[PDB]
């Protein structure tokens, strides 16, 4: 898998609508290209993909 | 090019391996249409 790492975040738009109304663009630093699973944590927000 | 076979090189002007796992994932990853012509 990559290495991933310096992962950050930050929430370009959210609303708290039904649907999956927020978005947030994950800054991060791989070593290679690759599929990395993710997940949130905290049963306030759930992912999309 | 020519990574390990988990790899292919997605385009020729210049060496870029990426997972074969994107090739016809419904997008171009790279500089070069290869990921989804001709599948
Ligand atoms: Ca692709």
């Amino acid at each position: 898998a990559p290495a991933v790492t310096d992962l950050s975040c930050q929430v370009v738009v959210c609303t708290h609508s039904s649907d999956f109304g927020g978005v947030a663009t994950l800054s991060y630093k791989t070593d290679k290209p690759g599929d990395c699973a993710v997940h949130s944590h905290s049963n306030v927000a759930t992912l999309q993909e | 090019r020519t990574c390990r076979i988990h790899e292919i090189s997605c385009g020729a002007h210049s060496t870029q391996c990426i997972p074969v796992s994107w090739r016809c994932d419904g997008e171009n990853d790279c500089d070069s249409g290869e990921d989804e012509e001709n599948c």
